[PDB]
């Protein structure tokens, strides 16, 4: 039956990601609690009133196909349907488990995708967990030649979680993964121009209030890009520059679109070119900025068929000419001039000149030093810096391939070649290329902005294990948020909490701070009172205000420590000392202390 | 001068947040201070518990347009009749509409 | 602003020396009608500024006037017509006061009517708008002010009418030419 | 004092402020996570104004009851003197606060506020003294308990100011920190409470003089001479301390205004001096 089944399936448009459909021409809802009964009843309602008849036919045909016959190709795809919530069917977490089990049976440890997903599901206990089976499956899937499996094993051997810490085996895995990744990139994309892919590595809850209160949290909000911004004559070039940008580097809610940006830049260049000389005060600034942007779009080939080299060259040289007067910035322009006259034409001294011109500018990220050191190692007699220092500054600045090149250059040399630094470099690279390893962030966020909340928890969970911190704090936040005061705590099953605590804690040990405080609060709610102090003190050591104050409140009440009113006063003095705006609170709390004391003094 | 409240009420329009303004209206009208304040005592205890025509142009109309005609006295007459109603803001902007 | 502060210090020294009996309070009360028979011009000139008492109520009153003047005078270079008006304003009241000689002094009337005229001028500017409860603008208060004043404080009808009626005639003469 | 509708206006003011502050507390509560946030929220502008007004209202109420405990009830001439003298004082206080901007915004207020209430007491006492002067009854001598109660009010205020002055001097000597403006602030409050203490000494000498007078009258020149001599003594002390403490500040205005009203008082002192030389 399956042939006609697939011919059916070819029509129904697996998933719609409004982040792209909103690119032709806000926020979301998270729940605070959960209930298995409510979920089952939601599912019954969805199957009762929402689905269409043709889909009824499709699904019954699928179950009969993958049931009567061990077709091994309705099983997998039906697993994928029920798990990733595609083809508009509901998300059923137990049916996906059953069918992935059946698949692994049929195919006898031959397919690594289902092995990976079964491993995640046996490690998070969503479906109790058992690390033994998880590690067995991870190893077995690493045998088959997967990537994510190798990453998760490497991380697990690096943060010391669930197995002893060992930098050396971690280093082996990471060097393996980095080598494969380098071999995945062509010669053009590597040296010349790095392909541009949006990241969704922004941790969630950076959109709503924030974590542990507004204006109170220590780690800086990380949403790098969202709707950049800042009566007729001036404002036109402003508005057009902002439309061009806001459709070049797409935001989180709406993806990017280059075609309209290219057409609009060409239009405005042709329409403004004849009478530029009258726009001296401020409009030449944004005008030349747009002009440089158009030139770069020509040189790259985005939003078109193929690059237009020579036209771009004239555009950039004229941009630089018009900028010579009015002393406008010359960064991207000179950088691309150098990139061109280094590979397009073979006149190098000018490239040296341009790089030296733009080195100190603001907009250079890493291209300058990288290309320059490759030159110097290819041409030693130029007397241009030193390979190590150049590449080092590059790595520090954040250019991707420079990370891996510098790490290789440091592996051959001592130059303080501790195992920690090498493991750290390679882990940063693997984590930060992000374009092949973890695209699932995109799928996740998309599934999030249209009311399918559960599947977002699933995807962010599967990402947790690989180590992308933002996945960790996001999945946590989706499982247990801090409750508003004078209000009941959430009503989730305890298993969810015993996972959320672990995700938060690992997030802490990774380098985040506030997650510690939220973990401590989860404990203090679940009534441990004992392990909390450790997290709180470790956070105090990293200057977390709400933490210190909370530690105070811990002391001056009978939990754990016993009524050491002196150190309590000391802690509140601290909270007032380290920062200012909390002055009143420290004071008034010492006042409550004084009142308790002087009142029990009377008896 | 004037009643001590209204002056300050007006001068709020310059520098201060208008937030402080409306309370004075209470101070003013509640200035009649009825023992119906028990109503206000009720009222506040209800506060607490929230939680736990084109013809006018025909009127504007004058005889023998245009205004250039010699009967300017009639013009100021008609506009005087409007002036008696030109007080109303709600229809002043309507005149401007 | 200078001329504002001139008017200010005038009011200050006037009402001050008035409260100290350094000069005779008999002269200030003098309005036009008694002056027509008497023939004493200056007994209204001082009256341009007087408020009587050098105390806090009067202090704040003077500062209110100063606020309206800092609002208006530095913005009166825009509307030259105020020069064309004030004399006429100083004019129009006369037959008007020819019945009562209101104890309200000149500068009082003058500045309050300038407020009235500024409110009528930019009435559309809803530059203060408490959303949800008070969705209002200028040219809605002054009627609320004066009319209710008549009700609760129970002053003289025509005497209060003098507070603004000249200003309304001025605004009339402003808009009629824009209409004719 | 208090008319009927004014009493009802103040009942209204009280109740509306209680309701506003309660509402603001509850609002800033149910949109927060932990105590520390709600503390950072009450400091926001509007609720800051509501809370500040709440503080002032309960402060004046407390002041009212403290007074009704100390002085019993007030007399008319007292009340007219108070209500007439109030504005010049209040404006003096507002002059004092504004001389420092937001930086030293709150603390000075407290100081000023206390000063204000203190002045009130002093004034009443003065007339009350005159009352004891007027209604003095020779049916009994000024027994140690009568004198003790008058001096009870006296020494109450005296120890108040003395403790305050000395504590401020200590806070000066301790806080030799980068914020010298706080030093000058403490000096100013010193000057004010010093003028107050000098007023107390004036009263002290007047009453002890009448004490010695009546004492010798019961056991055994023209008193006016010594009265005015003491007046000039007190005012010389006033001016001298004004110079010695404000010249360090080199204050452009308060220094000058103070010493101006001082030299006018000194012209009056010359009046008294020629009176004495007539009566010497």
């Amino acid at each position: 039956p399956w042939p006609e089944a697939r011919h059916l399936l070819n029509t129904i448009a697996k998933s719609r990601d409004p982040m792209k459909e909103a690119a032709m021409e806000v926020g979301f809802y998270v729940p605070m609690d959960y209930s298995p009964r409510n979920e089952e009843k939601n599912y019954q309602s969805i199957w009762q009133n929402e689905i269409t008849d043709s889909q009824r036919h499709i699904y019954e045909l699928l179950v009969q196909s993958s049931e009567q016959f061990n077709n091994s190709e309705a099983t997998y795809t039906l697993s994928q349907i029920h798990l990733w919530s595609q083809y508009n069917f509901p998300h059923n977490m137990t049916l996906a488990h059953k069918y992935l089990e059946k698949f692994n049976d049929l195919t006898h440890f031959t397919n690594h995708s289902a092995i990976f997903d079964l491993a995640v599901m046996y490690a998070t206990g969503g479906c109790p967990q058992d690390s033994a089976k998880a590690l067995l499956y991870y190893q077995r899937a690493a045998q088959l030649g997967n990537l994510k499996a190798k990453q998760v094993l490497a991380y697990k051997y690096y943060s010391g979680f669930n197995v002893p810490r060992n930098f050396h085996k971690s280093l082996v895995l990471y060097r393996d993964i980095a080598e494969q990744l380098r071999k995945s990139y062509s010669r053009d994309e590597w040296d010349i121009v790095f392909p541009y892919w949006e990241s969704y590595n922004v941790r969630i809850s950076d959109f709503e209030s924030g974590l542990l209160g507004k204006g109170l949290n220590s780690v800086p909000s990380s949403t790098v890009r969202k709707r950049t911004t800042r009566d007729a004559s001036e404002r036109r070039i402003i508005r057009i520059y902002y439309a061009a940008l806001n459709d070049y580097k797409g935001t989180y809610s709406q993806s990017r679109n280059c075609e309209r940006a290219k057409n609009l830049l060409e239009l405005t260049y042709k329409e403004f070119q004849p009478h530029v000389d009258n726009l001296d005060p401020l409009q030449v600034f944004y005008y030349v900025r747009c002009l440089q942007l158009l030139g770069h779009m020509y040189f790259t080939g985005e939003g078109s068929s193929k690059p237009n080299i020579h036209m771009a060259e004239e555009i950039l040289t004229t941009s630089l000419e018009i900028s010579r007067r009015a002393q406008g910035p010359i960064g991207r322009a000179c950088i691309d001039l150098g990139l061109i006259n280094q590979y397009i034409t073979n006149n190098i001294s000018q490239a040296i000149s341009y790089y030296m011109k733009a080195m100190k500018t603001q907009a250079n990220n890493g291209i300058v030093e990288f290309q320059l050191s490759k030159l110097a190692t290819s041409f030693p007699e130029e007397k241009i810096g030193d390979p190590f220092n150049l590449m080092e500054t590059a790595y520090l600045n954040g250019f991707i391939p420079a990370i891996y090149e510098f790490a290789v250059m440091i592996e051959s040399g001592n130059s303080k070649s501790s195992v920690e630094n090498t493991a750290y470099l390679f882990k940063t690279f693997v984590d930060k290329n992000e374009a092949i390893m973890a695209p699932k962030l995109r799928t996740a966020f998309a599934a999030l902005i249209n009311d399918r909340s559960e599947v977002a928890l699933w995807a962010y969970s599967q990402l947790a294990e690989q180590g992308y911190e933002t996945a960790q704090v996001s999945a946590a936040y989706l499982m247990y948020q801090l409750p508003y005061e004078f209000e009941d705590p959430p009503r989730t099953t305890d298993q969810r909490k015993t996972l959320a605590i672990s995700y938060y804690t690992r997030a802490f040990k990774q380098g985040n701070i506030d997650a510690g405080v939220v973990a401590g609060d989860i404990y203090f709610q679940m009534q441990n009172y004992s392990k909390a102090m450790a997290l709180y003190q470790g956070a105090a050591l990293k200057y977390s205000i709400q933490a210190i104050w909370n530690l105070g409140y811990m002391h001056e009440h009978g939990l754990g420590v016993n009524r050491d009113f002196h150190l309590a006063k000391r802690y509140y003095d601290q909270v007032s000392e380290h920062d200012h705006r909390f002055y009143l609170a420290s004071k008034l709390s010492v006042l409550k202390l004084h009142l308790k004391s002087w009142l029990t003094w009377i008896t | 001068s004037f009643p001590l409240l209204l002056v300050l009420i007006r001068t709020f329009y310059l520098i201060g947040y208008n937030s402080l303004v409306p309370f004075f209206i209470i101070l003013e009208f509640g200035s009649f201070l009825p023992w119906k304040y028990i109503i206000l005592l009720s009222l506040l205890f209800i506060f607490r518990t929230v939680w736990n025509h084109n013809v006018l142009d025909v009127v504007l109309r004058y005889i023998i347009p245009d205004p250039v005609n010699d009967r300017v006295i009639t013009a100021v007459i008609k506009n005087f009749v409007l002036f008696w109603v030109t007080l109303l803001p709600y229809v002043k902007e309507k005149l401007d509409d | 602003p200078l001329v504002t502060r001139l008017w200010t210090i005038g009011c200050l020294v006037l009402s001050g020396l008035t409260s100290l009996r350094i000069v005779d309070p008999g002269k200030v009360v003098y309005s036009y009608d008694l002056v027509f028979k008497k023939g004493q011009y200056g007994r209204l000139l001082y009256s341009i500024f007087d408020y009587g008492a050098f105390n806090w109520i009067s202090m704040i009153n003077i500062f209110v006037s100063a606020n309206h003047l800092s609002t208006l005078e530095n913005s009166f270079n825009l509307r030259r017509k105020f020069c064309w008006i004030i004399f006429l304003l100083l004019v129009i009241l006369v037959k008007m006061t020819s019945i009562e000689q209101p104890a309200a002094s000149l500068g009082v009337l003058l500045h309050e009517n300038l407020v009235y005229y500024e409110l009528k001028k930019n009435g559309n500017q809803m530059n203060v708008r408490f959303f949800g409860a008070i969705d209002v603008s200028p040219s809605i208060f002054p009627i609320y002010m004066n009319a209710v004043m008549y009700f609760v404080y129970k002053r003289s009808w025509l005497e209060i009418a003098m507070n603004f009626m000249p200003g309304h005639v001025i605004y009339y003469m402003d808009d009629i030419i824009g209409k004719i | 004092m208090v008319p009927e509708n004014r009493r009802k206006q103040l009942a209204i003011f009280v109740v509306v402020t209680y309701l506003l502050t309660f509402y603001c507390v509850y609002s800033a509560t149910k949109t927060s996570v932990s105590f520390l946030q709600v503390t950072l929220k009450l400091n926001e502008g509007f609720n800051l104004m509501v809370l500040s007004i709440f503080i002032l209202l309960n402060s004046t109420l407390l002041w009212q009851l403290l007074t009704k405990l100390l002085f019993g009830e007030l007399r008319l001439i007292e009340h007219e003197h108070i209500f007439e003298r109030l504005p010049f004082t209040i404006i003096n206080t507002l002059f004092m606060s504004s001389l420092f901007h937001e930086r030293y915004f709150f603390t000075v207020a407290f100081f000023g506020l206390l000063l204000l209430y203190l002045k009130v007491f002093h004034w009443i006492l003065k007339d009350r003294l005159e009352a004891l002067l007027q209604s003095i009854n020779d049916s009994t001598t000024m027994k140690t308990l009568i004198f003790s109660r008058f001096s009870f009010n006296l020494v109450l205020l005296a120890v108040v100011d003395y403790q305050i002055i000395t504590r401020c001097i200590s806070s000066i000597y301790t806080n030799q920190k980068s914020d010298i403006e706080s030093t000058s602030l403490y000096l100013i409050q010193v000057m004010e409470f010093t003028m107050l203490l000098i007023d107390l000494l004036n009263l002290f000498l007047q009453t002890c003089l009448n004490f010695w007078e009546f004492y010798r009258s019961q056991q055994s020149e023209g008193k006016f001479m010594y009265e005015k001599a003491i007046d000039v003594f007190t005012r010389f002390l006033k001016t001298a301390l004004h110079l010695s403490m404000l010249i360090p500040f080199r204050m452009p205005m308060m220094l000058l205004k103070d010493v101006v009203w001082d030299i006018l008082a000194l012209y009056q002192s010359g009046t008294s001096l020629w009176k004495i030389w007539r009566n010497n």
